[PDB]
């Protein structure tokens, strides 16, 4: 038996914290805090305050506009029947301009809402980018997040804007809908001859698997050395303790090498940014450079051959 | 073919409770293993039905 | 001639660029990995008197300096750390053999009981007030509505015996939470810290179980050079002792099972 | 060889099994009784994957035989064999390599366990590892069993196993609609998000702008509270990430456990229960 | 390894008796197996 | 002097109880293995129909 | 090898316990390996019908 | 060269033990490897039917 | 490295001869293997 | 020119103990690499059927 | 390498004849193999 | 760095001929290789 | 060579070590990139059959 540090079993409150203080120029903070005994059951119970500048307001603004075009459009596709909207919601979506239009700005009823929602969404994501760089500067900190967000933004941009512009057709960006965007994904692999044989998509998959591997390992570690205040990673990084020691040693004795309280955060950091960056590269070469990845894999001798036990005659060849 | 038996001494070196449950566990698992091996082979008793296969008691 | 298929496509060379950036990345990460624990301990080093400092591939990165806030100091990595004797003796003289703790295992400060020498100063709030302090030093703190107040529960060790009673609750002034339980020990009424990580509650009974050590061991809990605050040195020291009990506190945790 | 602070912890005992028999180190790896069982399982496993590569699907001289890394592949027996042991050169080999893989992962897990007992740390890691071991087992033991034949397991080959995933995925037409698949995918993506956020944070505070000192807990909470009005806090973020990644593995295991044994139709069709509620 | 040279004659004596007992049991099973079903 | 006259001495290097346990474990594992191996070839004794076929003793 | 009479001195260099376990494991797995490889070729000694047919000692 | 050395000084540079174990591990590996390489080619010596074909030496 | 120059004398003898015994049973088994079934 | 005034002292800048190991590993790896590369093209020296084809041309 | 000038003569002494032993068995196996079944 | 000026003379000397011993084995093998199997 | 004259003061602002390494990297990289650009265009010089085709030095 032993506490697992899964659920804070006994909590404590103190007057809320408005936070470390920001320099002149960085506007006031808004909202005044509250505590959720239940968030508290598992984490900091404090909820907010939040910061909102020109940036933050222009981003929340654009973002909600974009959310409205997508939604309103979805209600329109079901005739303003909020019931039907509720019924098929998962299947509802706002499709992209048709190819007939190329990269021209299309009519409202033929895709223009998508281009506007795509436009406003992008501006709002990139404004949130700027937001995190400002919020990160007010604290003297570094832009590590911003270099990652910038990577995920990279993938996003490659998906809905960069590849489309390169391919000369807004119909190639992804449509806003749950099931619609799932279908876009499958069709994407199909159209280019099975994306499994795309090296970049294999790497992105090794890196997604790796984010789960590393965070599960590290996270389990920090809990296993939580007993020695290993969660307090900052001081174990400046002033190594037996938590960071037992931590580095568990792995050392297990897989033969190890890292440090500071470096594991770099392996993890670099592994996540890598997912999105192989991922985006992966979508970049599809249609722009390679049109049929399976064939590509055959040309580079990577696709396995199996005894042909089942086969079909080609009517196109009769 | 030597002379000392007295192989009771075995429990002065080996913890009895843990040996007990160990044999217990192994016996239930070996049991399941063996059951799955014969039931997947010819000496099968289930995929037969005595004296007549029962879903071929009615064809309809 | 308008068909000379090139065998090299952008996809090959992008896979080439990637692997090269990869190798440099891997190498680099392994360098940040040697900012502690290095160079290694062999008898390769001792046999040669030290002429073989063990570092492997890649090598060690130039030191980096951490500038602690609050007149705190400056730390470097990688650094040169003074060796420290091992409070144990080789189970075998052959290399790679484990060592047996010297004396009374919970006292040894070897094994699950070992720990390093962290500063003999305190971690500080942003403001600079002792981050971890008791609720008696941190006036504001308060149990969360609907949580048994630990204050007054009975602390009980691994064998059942009462150990002491909760005399107070230590809290983080930086990230508000219970870090340490205080224990007025029965056998001598001395006050000791008990890490939250070692403590289980039995709210319906107001007990606070501790599998770590036996009720009795609570007598030897490493002590604080001040009952109203604690240093980094002292935290490791407190916890590692309890941890030792995980392998020591009984003549059975030593393993085997069979 | 040891870390510059390692000797002081390299205690004797803590085993589950072996006791002083295998209670020693080799380089930095801990051996232990399970390191030996593990190494044996592992070595035979790999050495057999080498023999499978050596022989090929039609014999060592045929064109399908190969030593190319992308294409070497060891596949299960046909379904005709059910749960019986199939001849070696007909998927038997694949069965044995599997037994070795399961045994090696389980030994590895138990050896991490003895290592927790030695170092005196929580056993969160090997428990968490056991989730991957579980997923692997459903993909080779549970599903193919529930499915009356071992051949339902995936082949061991770098891309050929990708092909397994592909055609199995496609028997249900549009796998994306598998709801457990939707979960597991959600966790895998979010896990990848929190990790990038924690990673970024630790590195943003212990190394701040020049002219600034190592940052504080107060900063940490204040930044993510600044951005998104909330900060789960240091301990817990380590807790969440563990939750996300273990759950992601969970739902992968269940999403594949239900694809066959408990559902045969296309997956989009599953969502019918929703279009037919008596609300619409 | 907490043994004397004399407590390694004894364990060894009983061990040897038991192992040869096991191998014997094995040779028996191998004869029944060989009679009913020769494998060479 | 020859050998096999000081080979008891082996338990001065290898702890006797544990050596037993390891040996037993090996015996269990090797046992299941060999059984599976034999079952993996023609000398199989289960899916053989002995003395009368049982998979055709469930339809006639 | 070390074949120059002073080939005992090797054990001041290589630890007897560790070398022992290594030899043991390597030998056991090596044995299993070679066995399955041979069982996997024409030199098979099980799937031959030796010395009289066994699948015609039960089936058809 | 008819030159079995110059200076034996190498063990003042490279740990005698490390090179020892390394040679052993790597050689065992190279051995298994090359064995496998040869079994996969025409130079195969097991699936050759040496010295007379064995799967067609008896009933089948 | 646990042993003296004199104990590295002791270990070595038994080691060499038992390894030779193993090799004996193996070479023997191989000659046996060669009569019943030539492979080369 | 191209005459190297002093390629000694090169071992005063670069630790030799390291340098040898560097070379050895690098050469064994490069060795396997080139080996496999030649093995993967026309320049193959194994799958040639030398001096007489061994499968189905080799006595059997 | 914490060894003396005399035991790096010695280690070298026994080592070389040893490697030569390995090489001997090696050339043996290779010539025998070339005799029974030529590869080039 | 951790050598005297005399033992890097000594080291270099032994090193170069050792290296050339290697280059020799190689050009020899490549000569063999070139004779049985010319490539250009 | 600035070209006149107090543009040296620029190394009073940007670390010379950093600027140098930066440029080294940027160029070492750009070179590779444009090389690749040339490899995919009219200026390609390798897979051209220039000045005489080499896979038609025999067949393959
Ligand atoms: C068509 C191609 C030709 C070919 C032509 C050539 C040519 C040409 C060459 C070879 C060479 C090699 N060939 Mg050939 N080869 C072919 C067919 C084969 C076949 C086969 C299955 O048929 C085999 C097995 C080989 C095998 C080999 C190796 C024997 C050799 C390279 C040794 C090496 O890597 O140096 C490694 C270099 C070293 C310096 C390492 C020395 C060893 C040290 C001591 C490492 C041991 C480990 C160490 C002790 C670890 C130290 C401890 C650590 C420091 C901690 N060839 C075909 C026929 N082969 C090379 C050769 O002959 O040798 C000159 C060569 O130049
Ligand atoms: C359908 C069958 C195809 C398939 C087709 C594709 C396609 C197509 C793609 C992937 C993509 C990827 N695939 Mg896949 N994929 C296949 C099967 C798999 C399997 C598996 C076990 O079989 C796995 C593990 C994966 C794994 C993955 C991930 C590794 C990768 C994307 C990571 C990611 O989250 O990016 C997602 C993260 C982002 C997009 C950034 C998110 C940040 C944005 C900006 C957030 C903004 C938030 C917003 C503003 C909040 C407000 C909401 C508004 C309402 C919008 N695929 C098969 C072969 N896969 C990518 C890829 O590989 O391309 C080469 C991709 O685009
Ligand atoms: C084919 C087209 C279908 C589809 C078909 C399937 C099928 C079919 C499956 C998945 C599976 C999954 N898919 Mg999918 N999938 C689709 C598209 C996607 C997309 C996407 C963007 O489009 C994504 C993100 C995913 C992602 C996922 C995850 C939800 C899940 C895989 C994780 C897992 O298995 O954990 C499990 C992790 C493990 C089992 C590893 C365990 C580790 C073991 C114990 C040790 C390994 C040791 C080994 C020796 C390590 C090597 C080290 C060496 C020693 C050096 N799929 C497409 C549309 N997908 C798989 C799944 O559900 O998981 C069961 C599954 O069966
Ligand atoms: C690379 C492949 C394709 C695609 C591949 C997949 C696959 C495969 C899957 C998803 C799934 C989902 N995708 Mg996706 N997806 C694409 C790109 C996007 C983009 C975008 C603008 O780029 C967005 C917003 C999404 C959004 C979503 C999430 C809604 C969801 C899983 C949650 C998650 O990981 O959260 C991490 C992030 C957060 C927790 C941050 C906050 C979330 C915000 C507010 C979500 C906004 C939209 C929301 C759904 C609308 C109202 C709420 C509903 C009640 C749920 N995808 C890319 C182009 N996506 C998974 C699913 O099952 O659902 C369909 C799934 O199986
Ligand atoms: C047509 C091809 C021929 C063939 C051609 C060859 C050729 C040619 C060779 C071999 C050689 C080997 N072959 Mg063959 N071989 C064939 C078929 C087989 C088959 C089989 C199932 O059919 C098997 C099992 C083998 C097996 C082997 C190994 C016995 C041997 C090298 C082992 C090794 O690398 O160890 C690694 C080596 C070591 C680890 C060092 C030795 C061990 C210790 C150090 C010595 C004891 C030292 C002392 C006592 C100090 C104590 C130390 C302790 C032992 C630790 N061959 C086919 C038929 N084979 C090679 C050989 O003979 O090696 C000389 C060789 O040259
Ligand atoms: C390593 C790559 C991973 C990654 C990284 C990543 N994501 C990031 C970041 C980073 C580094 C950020 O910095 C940023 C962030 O903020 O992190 C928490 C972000 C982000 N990750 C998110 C999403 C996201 N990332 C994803 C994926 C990934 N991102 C990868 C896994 C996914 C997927 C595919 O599953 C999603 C869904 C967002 C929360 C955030 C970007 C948020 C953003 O850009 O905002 C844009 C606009 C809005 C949200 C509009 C505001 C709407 C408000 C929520 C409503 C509030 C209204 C209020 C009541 C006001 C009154 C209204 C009035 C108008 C009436
Ligand atoms: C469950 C949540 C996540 C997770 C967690 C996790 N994995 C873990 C751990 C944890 C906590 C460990 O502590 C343990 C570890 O050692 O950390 C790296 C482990 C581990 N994660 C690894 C693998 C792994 N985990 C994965 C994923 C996941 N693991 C999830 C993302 C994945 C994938 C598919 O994404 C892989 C590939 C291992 C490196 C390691 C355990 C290593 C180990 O067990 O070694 C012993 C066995 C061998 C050395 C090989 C045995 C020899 C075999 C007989 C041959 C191989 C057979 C195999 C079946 C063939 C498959 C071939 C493929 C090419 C298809
Ligand atoms: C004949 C015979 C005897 C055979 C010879 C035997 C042979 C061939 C010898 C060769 C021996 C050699 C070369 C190797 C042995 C190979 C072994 C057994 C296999 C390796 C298996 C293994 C698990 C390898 C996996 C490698 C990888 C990349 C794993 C993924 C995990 C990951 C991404 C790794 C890096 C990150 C790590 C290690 C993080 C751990 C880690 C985490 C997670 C923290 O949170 C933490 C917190 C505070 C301080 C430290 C840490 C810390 O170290
Ligand atoms: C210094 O450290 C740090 C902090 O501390 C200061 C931070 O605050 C921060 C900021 C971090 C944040 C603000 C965290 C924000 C969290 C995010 C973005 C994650 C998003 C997650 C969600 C929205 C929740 C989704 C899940 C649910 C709603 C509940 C789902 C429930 C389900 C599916 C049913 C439950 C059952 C199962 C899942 C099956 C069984 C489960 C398992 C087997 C898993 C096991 C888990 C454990 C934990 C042992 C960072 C980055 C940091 O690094
Ligand atoms: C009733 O409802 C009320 C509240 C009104 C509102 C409800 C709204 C709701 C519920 C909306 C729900 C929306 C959902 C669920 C949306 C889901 C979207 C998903 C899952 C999308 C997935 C992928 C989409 C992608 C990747 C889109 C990419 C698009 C891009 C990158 C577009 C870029 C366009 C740009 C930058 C435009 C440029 C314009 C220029 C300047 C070039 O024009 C000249
Ligand atoms: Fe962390
Ligand atoms: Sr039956
Ligand atoms: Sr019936
Ligand atoms: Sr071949
Ligand atoms: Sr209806
Ligand atoms: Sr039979
Ligand atoms: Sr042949
Ligand atoms: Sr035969
Ligand atoms: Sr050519």
């Amino acid at each position: 038996p032993e506490y697992q540090n899964i659920f804070t079993a006994v909590q404590v409150r103190a007057p809320a914290y408005p936070g470390v203080p920001l320099p002149k120029g960085n506007l006031p903070r808004i909202g005044r805090p509250i505590f959720s005994y239940w968030l508290g059951k598992i984490g900091d119970a404090q909820i907010g305050p939040i910061y909102l500048g020109l940036t933050g307001t222009l981003s929340i603004f654009f973002g909600l506009v974009a959310i409205s075009i997508i939604g309103f459009n979805m209600l329109a596709s079901v005739h303003w029947d909020v019931f039907q909207f509720l019924k098929h919601f998962f299947w509802l979506g706002l499709e992209p301009p048709p190819p007939q239009y190329g990269l021209r700005i299309p009519p409202l009823s033929e895709g223009g809402w998508w281009l506007m929602a795509g436009l406003f969404l992008t501006l709002s994501i990139l404004l949130w980018w700027v937001r995190t760089y400002k919020r990160a500067e007010a604290l003297g900190m570094s832009q590590h997040l911003s270099w990652a967000f910038a990577a995920a933004i990279f993938f996003y941009l490659v998906l809905g804007f960069i590849r489309p512009v390169m391919m000369g057709s807004w119909a190639k960006a992804v449509p806003f809908g749950i099931f619609p965007h799932l279908d876009w994904t499958a069709a994407f692999s199909i159209r280019y001859g099975n994306l499994y044989y795309n090296p970049f998509h294999m790497l992105s998959i090794a890196f997604l698997y790796g984010s789960a591997l590393l965070f599960a390992m590290h996270g389990a570690t920090i809990l296993s050395v939580s007993r020695f205040g290993g969660d307090r990673e900052i001081d174990q990084i400046t002033h190594r303790g037996t938590a960071a020691e037992r931590a580095a040693l568990f792995w050392r004795w297990t897989m033969g090498f190890n890292v440090t309280m500071e470096s594991i955060h770099r392996w993890a950091w670099w592994c996540a940014v890598l997912t999105v960056i192989t991922a985006g590269i992966g979508i970049l070469l599809s249609g722009t450079v390679v049109d049929n990845w399976y064939l590509w894999a055959v040309k580079h001798g990577m696709a396995p051959a199996y005894p042909e036990v089942v086969t079909a005659v080609n009517p196109y060849e009769t | 073919f030597t002379m000392n038996a007295n192989l009771y001494k075995i429990w002065l070196i080996l913890d009895p409770r843990r040996v007990l449950v160990s044999i217990v566990a192994f016996q239930i698992v070996l049991g399941l293993l063996i059951h799955m091996i014969v039931l997947s082979t010819d000496l099968n008793w289930l995929d037969d039905n005595i004296p007549v296969s029962y879903q071929a008691l009615g064809k309809k | 001639s308008a068909g000379i298929t090139h065998y090299i496509d952008a996809a090959q060379i992008t896979i080439w660029a990637f692997w090269l950036f990869f190798f440099g990345l891997i190498i680099y990460l392994r360098r940040e990995d040697k900012r502690e624990g290095y160079p290694l301990d062999s008898d390769r080093t001792e046999r040669s008197g030290g002429r073989v400092k063990v570092v492997g591939f890649p090598d060690l990165p130039d030191p980096k300096t951490f500038v602690l806030p609050h007149n705190g100091g400056t730390v470097v990595a990688p650094r040169v750390e003074a060796p420290v004797a091992v409070n144990a003796t080789p189970f075998s003289p052959a290399p790679g053999s484990p060592l047996v703790p010297n004396g009374d295992p919970m006292l040894s400060g070897f094994g699950p009981a070992a720990s390093p020498d962290r500063p003999k100063h305190c971690d500080l709030t942003f403001e600079g007030l002792p981050k971890i302090v008791p609720m008696r030093v941190a006036k504001e703190f308060s149990i969360a509505e609907g949580d048994p107040d630990p204050r007054g529960m009975t602390v009980v060790g691994l064998d059942g015996e009462v150990a002491g009673t909760v005399s107070d609750v230590w809290v983080d002034r930086s990230e508000p939470q219970i870090r340490y339980l205080e224990v007025e020990v029965a056998a001598n009424k001395k006050k000791v810290l008990l890490p939250i990580g070692f403590s289980r509650f039995d709210k319906k009974a107001r007990k606070v179980k501790v599998d770590a050590i036996k009720a009795a061991h609570f007598a030897n809990v490493p002590t604080l050079s001040n009952p109203d605050q604690v240093t980094l040195y002292e935290e490791d020291k407190v916890c590692a002792y309890y941890a030792g009990g995980k392998l020591y506190a009984t003549a059975e945790r030593a393993g085997p099972l069979l | 060889a040891m870390l510059s602070f390692e000797k002081k912890y390299r205690v004797r005992g803590g085993t589950l099994i072996g006791g002083d028999l295998f209670d020693f180190w080799v380089g930095p790896f801990y051996v232990g009784f399970f390191g030996v069982v593990g190494f044996c399982f592992t070595l035979l496993g790999v050495l057999l994957i080498v023999w499978g590569a050596t022989i090929g699907p039609t014999g060592p001289t045929s064109d399908l035989q190969t030593y190319n890394l992308w294409r070497i592949s060891i596949a299960p027996p046909d379904l005709s064999y059910g749960l019986r042991m199939a001849p070696l050169t007909e998927g038997g080999l694949w069965q044995i390599i599997t037994i070795c893989a399961a045994g090696a992962f389980i030994s590895w897990a138990l050896r991490e366990v003895e290592i927790c007992r030695k170092l005196g740390i929580g056993f969160h890691v090997p428990f968490a590892f056991s989730f991957a071991i579980g997923a692997y087992l459903v993909l080779v033991f549970v599903r193919p069993l529930l499915m009356g034949a071992w051949g339902h397991g995936f082949p061991y080959g770098i891309l050929s196993h990708l092909d397994w995933v592909s055609n199995v995925g496609y028997q249900f037409l549009h796998f994306h609609y598998n709801p457990a698949h939707m979960l597991a995918i959600s966790f895998f993506f979010t896990n990848c998000l929190a990790l990038s956020m924690h990673g970024s944070l630790i590195l943003s505070v212990t190394n701040p702008q020049k002219g600034e000192p190592v940052k504080t807990s107060e900063h940490e909470n204040t930044f993510f509270r600044d951005i998104v009005g909330y900060s789960i806090g240091a301990l817990a973020i380590h807790r969440l990430g563990l939750f996300l990644a273990l759950s992601a593995a969970f739902w992968s295991a269940v999403c594949i456990l239900i694809s066959g044994p408990f559902w045969t139709r296309g997956w989009p069709e599953w969502w019918n229960w929703w279009l037919e509620l008596p609300l619409w | 390894t907490g043994l004397t040279d004399d407590e390694a004659k004894e364990f060894h004596a009983i061990f040897m008796q038991s192992m040869y007992a096991w191998f014997g049991l094995v040779v028996i099973a191998h004869l029944l197996a060989w009679l009913y079903r020769p494998w060479l």
